[PDB]
């Protein structure tokens, strides 16, 4: 829920070339001067593009930018490993008075090829299972690239209530991989004969079972 | 002689505005009444621009006063350009000392020979790198240096001013607070500069002798004083910006005022900084107001000894 | 160089208890922040309070708070001469006028050819049994005048003191306020000096100028400013205990300081006299202990452009 509409995920392949858009009002990009912002996966985003079309030093050429009426553009040629990052376009409005940015742009250039995630759930403890509280955790690891869809097939339905489920982020080996609890009461266990992780990324299921 | 007087209510953003009344409280004090005793003709030009300071918002501040500032100096440049020519003395009622820029620039088009003498606590010299955000009321003398040009940037609104006047062509008095890049540019360019010290080590009389000596020692050239209010002790003019104690005496202003009338080369004078908003009472303001009017009036003639207003011979009973 | 500020809250019986905090006012007024910019190496001494305490008030004013008073000053010369051979310039705070004993007396005992520049409105030169023993405020000079021992009283706690300066030695800028026996001793004793009569007959540039062709013209010597506070015209210096109409104005007095900074010869330096509660308002009191900043930071390079 932002002012400028970026779109929310582009990808593409190293040496190539990606566009970025920016969609706004006249109030916003049409008669102000807009700018790129990136952001890393973590730490302060760094000015890119400014004034449309204008480059800080030590920002390459093979980062542009552009803009007609009430939209902008920002074009990155050479596509390489270290550019993948949330990208932020931001410009001035003079009807809501005030600085604003698109909801940002996250990019993931293919470094590696695709990984499947090789899921492993425990179920309630000996210990929670006598305390009455039944935490199911259903842990991804080892995959590549981007965030996986996580659900937890319930008694022969779904379910997707008191459930928590952790962003994808890489290791020192670079394995993007996150975590799914699923909180029940040990009744809500006891009754339904069957519980699963059912885990989605780009391409394929993997689930497991827990009765 | 012909004088013309342009009022430029210019400003630098809210909680710095009020200054734009400041021609007005220099009418309303009855600048016309007296300029006219002194037996000289009087065309008022009104207000200029005065865009009504946009949204008062945004980044207004950030490009919208200064680029409409830059093309005010402009239009005014342009109204003193035309006053000038047509043989007219030119006085500017301020506003922030940012209208120096025009009348310095249109004065100089048909006055390329012109020396400026500026009295004011400050050098109102920095670059606009050096700028303080609410920005141009204190650098306006550097796009007019035609020294510190390669050193200053071409900004929004400031394309049509070219450096009308050198290093060795502008004396400042009244110098009492400094910024330190200022205090270097003047040492640096070789500005001739007289302080409150050297007002007190020389008194203000030699001040003005040397003053004279330097910018029309040599060759008789048309004088343009900007007169900045803050230049006098507070406790004379409470009613400016960011004013420094320590001030000259009102008799040293007349004096100033005085000697460069008995020049004769007086070719415009700005009066600038006057803001009424500033002061906590009416008489406050009325006082600050008055003083203006006096030293516009003072360097136009009058002489406190009695006016100048001729009598051939007095009554019969 | 190299600064020593020295705390000295000496004062009068009962009418003015305030000016101690004088000091404290100095201070609060960021004097340590402005020495500090100008690139002076800051050693603060705090304040030596009185020794004994400040005795209840029951005779005393006639007995033992004049004697607390001699031996104050005896610290204060100590710490002065102490500061002064460790190569430091001193600034004294004050508190009253009489500080001046021990500064000037301490500073001689290191600089035996030291001369005196007294930027007041009164010449405090009075005797002991002269001016009463109210305080010596009025009274110091005498003690340091070699030429007035023979009509000066061994006092109980001032047997230390011994005569530093001649009469030709100091010079005196800002006399108004003057009792007769004062004018007897300066026109008797052939003192120089510059009242504000010749301030308005020869001008504050002149002053200096002939100030230093007397005290330093043949042959250069440290100097002691000793600066009273009541110097400048009350409109500027409203919280002072006693305030003269017709003193120095602001311009005057930084032109003073300036000059004195110039000849490079300031080896201490005295502001006294500046009682705050004598202020009728914060602003009166602030002022005048920004005032006192001010003279203090122009004797040591402050100029009114920034070099900075
Ligand atoms: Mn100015
Ligand atoms: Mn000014
Ligand atoms: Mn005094
Ligand atoms: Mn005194």
């Amino acid at each position: 829920q932002s002012v400028l509409t970026q779109p929310p995920s582009v990808s593409a392949a190293p040496g190539q070339k990606v566009t970025i858009s920016c969609s706004g009002s006249s109030s916003n990009i049409g008669n102000h001067y807009v700018s790129w912002y990136q952001q890393l996966p973590g730490t302060a985003p760094k000015l890119l593009i400014y004034d449309n079309s204008e480059r800080p030093s030590g920002i390459p050429d093979r980062f542009s930018g552009s803009k007609s009426g009430t939209s902008a553009t920002l074009g990155i040629t050479g596509l390489q490993t270290g550019d993948e990052a949330d990208y932020y376009c931001g410009t001035w409005d003079s009807s809501l008075s005030a600085l604003v940015f698109g909801g940002g742009t996250k990019l993931t250039v293919l470094g590696q090829p695709k990984a499947a995630p090789s899921v492993t759930l425990f179920p309630p403890s000996s210990e929670e299972l006598q305390a009455n509280k039944a935490t199911l955790v259903c842990l991804i690891s080892d995959f590549y690239p981007g965030a996986v869809t996580v659900a937890w097939k319930a008694d022969s339905s779904p379910v997707k209530a008191g459930v928590e489920t952790t962003t994808p982020s890489k290791q020192s080996n670079n394995k993007y991989a996150a975590s799914s609890y699923l909180s029940l009461t040990p009744e809500q266990w006891k009754s339904h004969r069957s519980y699963s992780c059912q885990v989605t990324h780009e391409g394929s299921t993997v689930e497991k079972t827990v009765a | 002689h012909s004088v013309a007087v342009i009022g430029a209510p210019f400003s630098q953003g809210q909680k710095r505005k009020g200054v734009e009344h400041g021609p007005a409280a220099i009418r309303e004090a009855g600048l016309m009444k007296r300029l006219s005793s002194l037996g000289c003709h009087l065309k008022d030009f009104g207000d200029l621009s005065f865009t009504p300071v946009p949204k008062d918002d945004l980044y207004n501040n950030l490009i919208v006063n200064p680029r409409s500032v830059g093309l005010a100096n402009q239009e005014l440049a342009e109204v003193v350009s035309r006053a000038v020519s047509d043989g007219y003395s030119c006085v500017t009622l301020g506003g922030d000392h940012s209208l120096a820029i025009g009348t310095i620039s249109g004065h100089a088009r048909h006055c390329p020979d012109l020396c400026v003498v500026w009295v004011d606590a400050h050098a109102d010299i920095n670059t606009p790198l050096t700028t303080s955000s609410g920005n141009l009321h204190g650098q306006p003398v550097s796009f007019l240096l035609r020294e510190l040009q390669d050193k200053v940037p071409q900004l929004p609104g400031f394309s049509w001013i070219k450096p009308c006047i050198s290093s060795a062509s502008i004396v400042y008095i009244g110098l009492r607070d400094v910024d330190p890049p200022e205090h270097f540019i003047l040492k640096n360019y070789d500005i001739q500069y007289f302080s409150m010290r050297d007002i007190d080590r020389l008194g203000i009389q030699k001040v003005m002798e040397r003053t004279f000596d330097l910018l029309i020692g040599k060759r008789q050239r048309p004088i343009h004083l900007s007169f900045d209010i803050d230049a006098f002790d507070p406790t004379l003019a409470p009613a400016t910006g960011t004013p420094v104690v320590g001030g000259l005496t009102y008799r040293e202003g007349m004096y100033i005022a005085e000697e460069i009338h008995n020049t004769g080369l007086l070719s415009a004078l700005d009066l600038v900084e006057v803001n009424p908003q500033l002061a906590t009472s009416e008489e406050e303001a009325k006082t600050t107001a008055n003083l203006a009017v006096d030293v516009i009036a003072s360097s136009f003639g009058q002489t406190r000894e009695g006016g100048h207003i001729v009598y051939d011979q007095l009554p019969t009973p």
